[PDB]
RNA sequence: GUGAGAAAGAUUUGC
RNA sequence: AAAUUUUACUCACA
């Protein structure tokens, strides 16, 4: 019982009566409504439902019986109860708001707020920064974005065939060639065979990144969706040669070899890896029974994998193709070449986009895309933005990051802005 | 002991929006294991059954749009459009006709949306969700 | 083909970055850039503008929304098993629930008040103290934010304890109620288009553009800034609180605590910096660490970059540009009299995520594409039709479908491929009605939902809450008895009415089929 | 395949 | 073995 609340029964319960003529509610604050000789439970008692009501404000509990009705009063012009009659009375009863003394405030300042002011004025605090130096000039031009892609083929030099690239050409096999020669080569790199699966078994890591260059682009990327599917397929259900129409891969899952109690299933966080076949005439050939063909793995973590196979080749080509200037002729690494080259190669490009999982080309089309509107930048660090390298890491990512500068440096050279 | 006395130890009531938020199974989050959560169990492929014998045959039919008007490419500007909620007797008589209480509520809040829009027609009319470029006006 | 886009593109078409790697890196190399500019030789955390001009907020009554008090998303929940810390990941919702519990609370906002209303740190709340609170509120865990389209290395985003987002809220609240008091252009009910346009409208008089973003924002805006905004705004001992817990905030790294005296770890209050800046000055137009601002000569760059340096908005050198035909703000490019700048521009991709779903959200971006004038309606016409053949070819097979109707999609063993004016006019099948960007939930999205809900961190034994009466608050205290009534009263009116489950209601069709 | 426990399990990953 | 501290856990039950 408080006499804060006063004000606020006197207005709940004006003219509201139950019967026929009289008050439902009586105000407890007064004595005329008050009922003498018994206990007060509450501010207000309704004769109708024979129960005491409550009211209390947005965290405050009253000490009052369990029996009592208790009637919210929200911060935001609302109002909460059990009985609906009540949460609709009180609602339309109190449309005009009076402040009750006794709401918290946000500025409410508590007996600790200076206690906790020193403990932070004894804690450490910042010192004051450099002022910079800013010097606007004009963005960078072809010679810088040249500078930058020489920078890269010097650093990391060019693999004399496009690994998993050379995947989205068909190769000269039908579906039972393909097979053969997948199984074969799971069976010669020495896999184990369980449940008719392939498991790839690994005891000891090197734990230094594996080698880093840049993948030539092949002629073309017809068996883009196709490829981009069955790596979504396998990566999804692994250890079984997974076929297309005119493809085939296999996704083998890579364990932890521990002896006998050594794992069985793949879990969510098992990687993979996708054996995906080629063209002949590279390193990576492989033979069996007249049937020769290139093999090349990847090794995926199920994300990269899940991110690789989901995106949309054909929707992104048309999208793009909506509002697209002529895209010139590019040579196997990427140069302007009128005479030799093939337009398709742009087609590989997007697929390397879709093969990234890092998806750096993204990076880059946002800097071009600051390039391109920009009239002056800051002084040898906008040119910054577009040295990705020491972000990214492997083979496929500096591959779609040297084709994105190429992108931009043909761009540049043949529709210059 | 009951799952009440457990998850609220300590406690004998809580907040229903509490409760409700402790048994939530109508939020969607697109993400990456996707394709793999639809294949597990042939989850999506028994939803589908269900839906396609038990749920389809309550749907009512919507009247396809018919009114529009000619419009022409203009400067790109902010449409406004005002959905009012249910009424307090809508709402009743909803629930008690069997629809979920949960949508019920969620339709009870007036809402406003904007969107950018690119298309504008002699009587400056607001338009139907993607279709400001044929002309199709909510009236 | 990004590259050779006549007008502006970002790319946007494909999916951001993803990997598993472990956020230890990326937490590390936040913690240590932190400390640097806490040196105070690298960048700058001093705040130096004058904040006077921001209304002051401490009388309006404290108020807490309890729907963003309790969600599925993660959190940080701290015990003491024997003597030391144990940080747990769980949800937003079990870290209330338990703090709750321990503090003996029925809703956030009694705990609010028996927190603000104790004579001293030491005193009991429950079983914890504002002492115990404060110190279990600083810690943090680490995880890795992918997706983001532009960042091939993920940054480090930050799970913090129940009582951090409960203080937070409040902040954060009343900060964004400042700013919208501050200008018309942080309206609560504002797109991102509008906000560009109303950008445009407010540079029109100068001749230079600055679109500017800012550079280790969640790095340089210190404890102490947040603190001054807070006094500014007149937060009371809630912001005294925060910045506390803030400077002495320690991050969960693998299996090993690191202190982070700087910083605010990734966004925890982009309206108290938004304030830090707004409040020194009017001629920015800022978004947390991205903005635009005018001028016409050098000097007034000279000023601008005083304003923002003594702010703590370290300009991004790499990034900020200047540009006289152009407007980048909210990643939204338009031109000096408004209109949209032409280009595919942010247009993103839908990626292969569901057989409905997937053309659900490629009819929502086409929409939102046509109507704003990105492309003609018949182009949308052909993507539409080329996405539902794609579709087709990644779906049609035993594993998703197993019917052969005609009405069905050709993506489900049917043979209908709608046509995207027919599907956004409501001419078509019923079972269409799912794919309209306004229709109902499709198969796949509740299929998904339900899988969620059966997940570890979410799994729950409660006897489920659903289907309310619309008249019955939500801030109503309930227990087990009336619960059990409730769920009771209900499934026998069902029982009556003959359904099973509830009907599924959508405002669009109950509208439209109104008369 | 279900449940529980490891700073922890796939709606993971926050504002 | 590779896009290299990642591709790893325990118990009970069925
Ligand atoms: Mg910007
Ligand atoms: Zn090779």
């Amino acid at each position: 019982m408080d006499s804060r609340f006063a004000q606020l029964t006197g207005v709940f319960c004006d003219d509201f009566t139950y019967s026929e003529g009289s008050r439902r509610f009586l105000s407890s604050y007064s004595t005329v409504e008050r009922r003498p000789g018994v206990p007060v439970e509450g501010d207000c008692y309704d004769c109708l439902k024979n129960k005491w009501i409550a009211f209390e404000l947005e965290g405050q509990p009253r000490k009052f019986p369990k029996a009592t009705v208790r009637c919210i009063l929200n911060n935001d012009a609302t109002y909460v109860c059990s009985e609906q009659e009540y949460q609709q009375i009180c609602k339309v009863q109190f449309k005009d708001y009076l402040e009750i003394d006794g709401v918290v405030k946000v500025g409410h300042k508590a007996s600790y707020d200076a206690e906790l002011r020193e403990r932070l004025l004894e804690l450490p605090h910042p010192k004051s920064g450099p002022k910079p130096r800013i010097e606007w000039v004009a963005p960078p031009r072809l010679a810088d974005i040249s500078k930058e892609t020489a920078e890269l083929k010097r650093q990391y030099g060019f693999f004399e065939c496009s690994k998993f690239l050379a995947c989205g050409e068909e190769c000269g096999l039908d579906q039972e060639a393909r097979e053969l020669i997948l199984n074969e080569y799971a069976r010669d790199r020495e896999f184990e065979f369980r449940n008719g699966g392939w498991i790839q078994r690994y005891t000891v890591a090197s734990h230094k990144p594996a080698t880093q260059k840049i993948l030539p682009l092949p002629a073309s990327a017809p068996l883009a969706r196709e490829l981009l599917m069955l790596i979504a397929r396998s990566t999804t259900q692994a250890g079984k040669v997974l076929h297309s129409d005119n493809t085939s891969i296999l996704a083998v899952p890579v364990m932890r070899d521990s002896g006998k109690h050594s794992k069985r299933r793949p879990t969510a966080s098992t990687h993979h890896l996708v054996v995906g076949l080629s063209k002949p005439g590279c390193e990576h050939d492989f033979e069996f029974d007249g049937y020769r063909a290139a093999v090349h793995v990847m090794h995926l973590d199920p994300k990269q994998s899940a991110n690789i196979g989901e995106q949309d080749f054909v929707s992104t080509r048309e999208i793009y193709k909506l509002d697209m200037l002529e895209l010139p002729p590019i040579s196997r690494k990427g140069d302007l070449d009128r005479a030799s080259g093939l337009e398709t190669r742009w087609d590989v490009i997007l697929l390397l986009e879709c093969l990234d999982s890092t998806r750096v080309s993204q990076a880059v089309a946002q800097h071009f895309n600051r390039h391109r509107l920009a009239l002056s930048v800051c002084k040898d660090e906008f040119r910054k933005g577009y040295q990705l390298a020491s972000e990214i890491r492997g083979t496929i990512p500096l591959s779609s990051l040297y084709y994105s500068l190429c992108a931009v440096r043909l761009r540049m050279t043949v529709h210059p802005f | 002991m009951s799952q009440f006395g457990k998850s609220f130890k300590g406690r004998t009531e809580v907040t229903i929006t509490e409760y409700r938020s402790h048994t939530v199974k109508d939020v969607h989050r697109s993400l990456l294991t996707a394709d793999k959560s639809l294949r597990k169990s042939f989850c999506f492929r028994n939803a589908l059954n269900q839906f396609l014998d038990k749920d389809l045959p309550l749907l009512p039919i919507r009247p396809k749009l018919e009114s529009r008007v000619a419009v022409k490419k203009s400067k790109l500007r902010s449409q406004l459009s005002f959905r009012p909620g249910l009424t307090q007797e809508e709402a009743i008589d909803l629930y008690n006709k069997g629809y979920d209480g949960d949508s019920v509520s969620g339709a009870l809040q007036d809402r406003v949306v904007n969107e950018p829009v690119a298309y504008s027609s002699a009587d400056n009319d607001k338009f139907h969700r993607g279709l400001a470029a044929l002309g199709y006006t909510l009236a | 083909m990004w590259a050779f886009q006549e007008g502006v593109c970002k790319g946007n078409l494909l999916s951001g970055p993803t990997s598993m790697k472990a956020p230890d890196s990326a937490a590390r190399e936040s913690i240590d850039r932190a400390s640097e500019i806490m040196t105070g030789k690298s960048y700058n955390a001093v705040h130096t503008g004058d904040l006077s001009k921001l209304p002051n907020q401490g009388e309006s009554p404290l108020r807490i929304v309890d729907s963003d008090l309790y969600s599925e998303r993660s959190c940080c929940w701290v015990i003491e098993k024997e003597g030391r810390v144990v940080c747990k990941s769980t949800t937003l919702t079990r870290g209330m629930t338990s703090l709750l519990n321990t503090t003996k609370c029925s809703s956030p906002s009694e705990l609010i008040c028996k927190v603000l209303t104790v004579e001293s740190l030491s005193e009991k709340i429950g079983d914890t103290s504002v002492e115990e609170l404060l110190s279990h509120g600083r810690y943090f865990k680490c995880a890795l934010r992918d997706q983001e389209r532009g960042k091939p290395k993920s940054r480090a985003i930050f799970l913090s304890h129940p009582f951090f987002r409960l203080l937070s809220s409040v902040v954060e609240t009343h900060a964004r109620s400042v700013l919208s008091k501050v200008s018309a252009v942080y309206t609560a009910t504002a797109s991102a288009e509008q906000r560009a346009m109303m950008a445009a409208q407010v540079v029109e008089s100068r001749k230079h553009v600055l679109n500017g973003d800012c550079t280790k924002y969640n790095e340089a805006i210190d404890a102490d800034t947040l603190l001054k905004v807070w006094d500014a705004i007149g937060m009371g001992s809630i912001g005294v609180m925060l910045a506390y817990m803030v400077r002495r905030k320690c991050v969960l790294i693998k299996d090993t605590l690191v202190e982070c005296p700087g910083g605010m770890l990734m966004g925890m209050f982009n309206a108290t910096a938004t304030l830090a800046l707004q409040g020194t000055t009017d001629r920015f137009l800022s978004f947390s660490d991205d903005f635009i601002t005018s001028f016409n000569s050098p000097a007034e760059l000279r000023e601008i970059e005083d304003l923002l340096f003594a702010s703590c908005h370290n300009l991004s050198l790499k990034k900020s540009y200047i540009s006289v035909a152009s407007l980048e703000i909210n990643s939204c490019t338009l031109t000096r009299d408004g209109d949209l700048a032409t280009g595919l521009g942010c247009t993103a991709g839908v990626p292969f995520r569901g057989p409905l779903v997937t053309l659900k959200q490629t009819a929502a971006m086409l929409s939102g594409a046509v109507d704003s004038g990105v492309m003609p309606f018949h182009s949308a016409e052909r993507l539409f039709q080329i996405k539902q053949q794609e579709c087709a070819y990644r779906y049609n097979n035993p594993t998703y479908t197993t019917r052969n109707e005609d009405f069905l999609p050709t993506c489900l063993g049917g043979k209908t491929v709608i046509s995207f004016q027919s599907l956004l006019t409501w001419d078509c099948h019923p079972f269409w009605y799912q794919v309209h960007p306004d229709g109902p939930d499709t198969i796949d999205q509740k299929v998904l939902s339900v899988l969620a809900s059966k997940t570890r961190r979410r799994r729950t034994r409660l006897e489920a809450l659903s289907d309310l009466d619309p008249l019955v608050p939500h801030r109503l205290l309930v227990s087990e008895s009336d619960v059990s009534k409730i769920r009771a009263a209900r499934q026998a009116h069902l029982k009556s009415l003959g359904l099973e489950q509830p009907t599924n209601f959508n405002y669009a069709i109950y509208k439209a089929v109104q008369p």
